[PDB]
RNA sequence: GUAGGAUAGUGGCCUACCAUGGUGGUGACGGGUGACGGAGAAUUAGGGUUCGAUUCCGGAGAGGGAGCCUGAGAAACGGCUACCACAUCCAAGGAAGGCAGCAGGCGCGCAAAUUACCCAAUCCUGACACGGGGAGGUAGUGACAAUAAAUAACAAUACCGGGAGUCUGGUAAUUGGAAUGAGUACAAUCUAAAUCCCUUAACGAGGAUCCAUUGGAGGGCAAGUCUGGUGCCAGCAGCCGCGGUAAUUCCAGCUCCAAUAGCGUAAUUUAAGUUGUUGCAGUUAAAAAGCUCGUAGUUGGACUUUGUGUUACUUUGAAGAAAUUAGAGUGCUCAAAGCAAGCCUACGCUCUGUAUACAUUAGCAUGGGAUAACAUUAUAGGAUUUCGGUCCUAUGGGAUCGGAGUAAUGAUUAACAGGGACAGUCGGGGGCAUUCGUAUUUCAUAGUCAGAGGUGAAAUUCUUGGAUUUAUGAAAGACGAACAACUGCGAAAGCAUUUGCCAAGGAUGUUUUCAUUAAUCAAGAACGAAAGUUGGGGGCUCGAAGACGAUCAGAUACCGUCCUAGUCUCAACCAUAAACGAUGCCGACCAGGGAUCGGCGGAUGUUGCUAGGACUCCGCCGGCACCUUAUGAGAAAUCAAAGUUUUUGGGUUCCGGGGGGAGUAUGGUCGCAAGGCUGAAACUUAAAGGAA
């Protein structure tokens, strides 16, 4: 179930058997990856670049249209964060938590739950580590992390 | 449940080292106290009978068992051993050299006799059997 | 004897072999 | 997590065969367990069994006969040796005149009998009978 | 020996359940242990309705009832018989008697 | 590390100088061993447990250390020098000492043989065919251990059976003739010489006294409810028990039983699936850490050819001491053994035989490539030809920098794994501030008059100085009723008056994103009811301790009255509870049924309502539970998990091994303390315990 509670819950997308797009999809695959830079540009991350498209252009799936994953077609216009973005949002909400948690000294609730924030923000960093999608000396420091993120 | 990995030999190996020692036949032969018993090890032991005494049988039986306080003669430890037979502790003076033996339990009391666990096989370089049945004689007078 | 009262009991004994033996050092 | 997806389905066959089913569906699907079931086959412990493709792992629906007393996985997969079949045997198997250990050898995944024949040893995956 | 499923007690899903007094005794039990009764009666006894409604001040008037809320332990409650022991059967017969 | 010195030679082996390294939870370092290592030994269905001083191999020592000469070889001890420890002789000035060689003695002990003969065999050594050998062999002692095997056989009578009868079988210190080695002994043989054995003249059995023993006869456990004695004594009894005047159990006789030239008694294997890898337990019997995080460790979804990256694994082979083990051959009379022998009858033969297998792990080498581990991948420093430049170097090669080509140019999928985003929600989840509620107590005002309180009954206690009771109002502090449930939230502890703010969260929804990032966790961390500790605030109520009134034989209690700490709060500690579901976490599978909580999908017609809400019906996911049932499990109680277990193996952590002593002593560590964590032994005991 879940990493750091006892949830068993199990809802998630399905994607479907067709792997290619629909005969009504008339975007080619220049033009897709065109917004998909230009979106970047605007500081969007890969994960609500894909809403926008679900959402507002009918792109199911990028990949169907393109053959490859957004990320992927970010990193070669050189557009793919320092920081990968589900890094990048936990160290956000560590530093939420920490922010709150100066002012509250007796919330034991919130010190519990920035100890599981945390063990998770370095679980992700040592694998992003291993597979070399952070520098090598790269580590995250509660004193400095505030002006990475934000 | 138990470790079953292929890469768990350490793990299996020294649990069970630990776990020996809460058997207590394992603990008793490997903790080392054994040579701090009368015998020390030993299966028999000579000693001095210095007193001839009796011990009140522990109930429900109800009689007076014939016993012997010997010191050992190799570390000078005193003990208690039981006579067996009939009138056998006629056999047996103050101060005569005593061949002692286990009384079958590997040092725990055996019988009604209370806290006894030794008991006499030769006295004066005889057996009690060959004296009991008359076939020998103490040697002297 | 209840096994609450021969804890307090243990403890009590425990508290003057504590305090007699610190007496000498 | 699931770390024996072999585990998973032969102990679903033989809970559904207990029950007296007719069908059964092991999820997720390997080629480990395609070919357990195969030898399965072969010797007619099982009827037919058909892949479901679903673009992630896929699906096995195992045909039951009945014929099937138990089948279960050995863990870990020790290494067997052509000399230490027998004494496998001797644990694993109702009798000596049937039932079946799966070894994966370099030469494939076959029954020990089978691997008697070629003289090849391997690791034990599991048996049935 | 367990006697009964729930323990004696109503409790699933949680750890603590603050405690209520007993009306005869004071002794402190469990909410969700404590057998609880709720009375509706006259506040006037039915041997006295006659004289109060004669003595009226009212061409109309109905009388109040009484309502009271009783929590008691289970040594009250035995005592007091408002419940009895039942057979090993009969414990899990968990609807209200007739 | 560099340079030397020393050594037969490598090396911090040693010196000078320089550097700051080396080892460690994969257990260093230290401690224990009644520890020489191995070949092996015992027991072993398999796996295993225990042992290994001792004849083969290796090492080490010669009373303890050290030093050394001679020599090819020794840090030699049946060589020397010194010290220390023991000890011999002396004319007292000196001198000589090393049995853990053989025998022997003392001592120690439960515990172990002759101060014998010989170089004949085996082999070793010297100048040596010849000498020497307490190595070695021979004999003596020898119930360590092992092998074979006597203590009678037969017939006829008497007696007694079975298949009136008669065949067969059984008993007798009856009666008969036969057999024979234990013993004894001419002899020969044996042997280095003797001795024993083998062979053999004579001799050698009737109660064939040429006399079988050791333990038993209630049960376990084969064998007596026999007779005499004893009377809870004496004694027996491994365990259960026997014995108190009619003892199957003690002491005896008789009889019977077991093994038998043997048998009894006093570490270790088996039994023990009571150490469990194979293969045990942990709801209640002993045993899930209060809860969560977390490193090492251990364990990790699917996918790539079917029809010079590194390893594990598997196959075959090579190498491997003998002895032992297994095993082939062989009639030492058999046997344990031994390694011999066999064939015929010549001046001999079978080249006579003296096989073979096994031998963990590590190492070496072939074949296999499923399973599995590690490593690797997208600015290819890519593969692949081809055309140059430059440099170096032989009788072309190498290195390096470029051009132009060739090609499908080069990225598995998105787990009813996990993480992250997003959406509308939901909750007594947490923190901060804030609102309200009656009650209680106190006080104020007013009214009234004799009791009020409390109990089983009373009394302590309050009260005409106005108690209790009634109305109004104020203050204080606590608490948050009813609603409130086999309901919710939280990791657990725990969480319940309103509203706002702050961060957090599960589930659901999702054709969003990453792509194995995971599961469980030594070490190490966060939180952890109540009580308790330190200080400040507060101090209604209740209330350990204390005091008093009752009750009582007593009453340090239960009941009543008063009350301290405490109860509330802040800062800081403590870390324990029946912290319980007495049930660790993750994953799969395996019956039925209704209700309920959250979210969502579909259908439907009603609302003193503003598509939606409320309700009705169908379904999906998730949660707290309940009900029926066994095809399951269990000692059962009972459990839809405590099921899918002798048809035993999904992953992982903790933890138990009869009852006590004892969560005690001691050491360590944490704490202000209270104490927490860690945690024995001696000794004691035949039951304790679970369910029914
Ligand atoms: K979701
Ligand atoms: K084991
Ligand atoms: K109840
Ligand atoms: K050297
Ligand atoms: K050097
Ligand atoms: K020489
Ligand atoms: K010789
Ligand atoms: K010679
Ligand atoms: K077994
Ligand atoms: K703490
Ligand atoms: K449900
Ligand atoms: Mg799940
Ligand atoms: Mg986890
Ligand atoms: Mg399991
Ligand atoms: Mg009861
Ligand atoms: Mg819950
Ligand atoms: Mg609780
Ligand atoms: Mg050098
Ligand atoms: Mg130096
Ligand atoms: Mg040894
Ligand atoms: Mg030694
Ligand atoms: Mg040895
Ligand atoms: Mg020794
Ligand atoms: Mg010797
Ligand atoms: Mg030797
Ligand atoms: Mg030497
Ligand atoms: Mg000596
Ligand atoms: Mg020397
Ligand atoms: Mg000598
Ligand atoms: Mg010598
Ligand atoms: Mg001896
Ligand atoms: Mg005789
Ligand atoms: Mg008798
Ligand atoms: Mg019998
Ligand atoms: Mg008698
Ligand atoms: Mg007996
Ligand atoms: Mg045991
Ligand atoms: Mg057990
Ligand atoms: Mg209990
Ligand atoms: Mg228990
Ligand atoms: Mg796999
Ligand atoms: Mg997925
Ligand atoms: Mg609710
Ligand atoms: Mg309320
Ligand atoms: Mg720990
Ligand atoms: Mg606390
Ligand atoms: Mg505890
Ligand atoms: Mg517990
Ligand atoms: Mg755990
Ligand atoms: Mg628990
Ligand atoms: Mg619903
Ligand atoms: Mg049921
Ligand atoms: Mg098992
Ligand atoms: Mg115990
Ligand atoms: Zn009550």
């Amino acid at each position: 179930g879940r990493m750091h509670s006892r949830g068993k819950g199990i809802s998630a997308s399905a994607l479907p058997y067709k792997r290619t797009p629909p005969s009504w999809l008339k975007i080619s695959a220049p033009d897709v990856e065109d917004n998909i830079c230009k979106f970047a540009k605007k500081g969007l991350t890969p994960s609500q670049i894909g809403v926008i498209l679900r959402d507002s252009h009918g792109i199911a799936q990028v990949k169907s249209v393109t053959g490859s994953k957004i990320l992927r077609i970010l990193k070669a216009h050189g557009l793919a964060p320092e920081i990968p973005e589900d890094l990048y949002h936990l160290i956000k909400k560590a530093v939420a938590i920490r922010k709150h948690l100066e002012r509250n000294r007796k919330d034991k609730d919130s010190k519990f739950r920035l100890i599981l924030v945390e063990s998770r923000i370095h679980r992700l960093a040592r694998y992003y580590k291993k597979t070399k999608k952070l520098p090598p000396v790269w580590k995250y420091e509660s004193t400095t992390a505030s002006t990475l993120v934000a | 449940g138990k470790t079953r990995g292929m890469g768990a030999g350490r793990k299996l190996k020294s649990h069970r080292r630990r776990q020996r020692w809460a058997d207590k036949s394992y603990k008793k032969s490997h903790l080392g106290n054994e040579w701090k018993k009368p015998f020390a090890g030993s299966s028999h032991a000579k000693g001095i009978v210095l007193e001839k005494i009796g011990i009140e049988a522990k109930q429900p039986n109800s009689a007076i068992r014939k016993c012997a306080r010997v010191q050992l003669i190799k570390n000078g430890k005193k003990i208690a051993a039981f006579v067996p037979n009939d009138g056998c502790l006629n056999y047996i003076e103050e101060n005569d050299e005593v061949l002692i033996a286990g009384f079958g339990r590997k040092g725990h009391a055996v019988g009604d006799i209370p806290g006894v666990r030794f008991k006499v096989v030769k006295v004066s370089g005889v057996s009690l059997l060959a004296l009991f049945k008359e076939k020998k004689e103490k040697p002297r007078s | 004897m209840r096994a609450k009262w021969k804890k307090k009991r243990m403890r009590r004994l425990k508290r003057k072999r504590r305090k007699m033996r610190q007496r000498s050092k | 997590v699931r770390v024996s997806v072999l585990n998973d389905a032969l102990k679903s066959m033989y809970n559904a065969e207990k029950a007296g089913k007719a069908q059964v569906e092991l999820r997720p699907s390997s080629k480990v367990i395609i070919k357990f079931l195969i030898v399965m086959q072969k010797h007619g412990y099982i009827g037919d069994f058909q892949y479901v493709d679903d673009h992630r792992v896929g699906k096995i629906v195992v045909e039951l006969n009945g014929r099937l007393n138990k089948c279960g996985v050995i863990s870990p997969r020790f290494d067997v040796g052509v000399a230490t079949i027998e004494g496998w045997t001797a644990r694993l198997l109702p009798s000596r005149q049937f039932g079946y250990i799966v070894l994966t050898t370099s030469a494939g995944i076959m029954d020990h009998e089978e691997a008697r024949r070629k003289n090849v040893g391997g690791k034990v995956l599991g048996f049935f009978y | 020996t367990f006697k009964r499923r729930n323990g004696g007690r109503n409790k699933h899903g949680r750890g603590h359940v603050k405690f209520i007094r007993c009306s005869n005794c004071g002794k402190c039990c469990p909410k969700d242990k404590a057998i609880k009764r709720f009375l509706v009666r006259n506040i006037v006894e039915q041997a006295a309705v006659r004289d109060v409604q004669e003595a009226c001040a009212f061409e109309l008037y109905t009388l109040p009832k009484l309502y009271l809320k009783m929590q008691y332990c289970v040594s009250c409650a035995i005592h007091s018989k408002v419940v009895r022991v039942r057979s090993r059967t009969d414990r899990r017969v968990r609807e209200p008697p007739q």
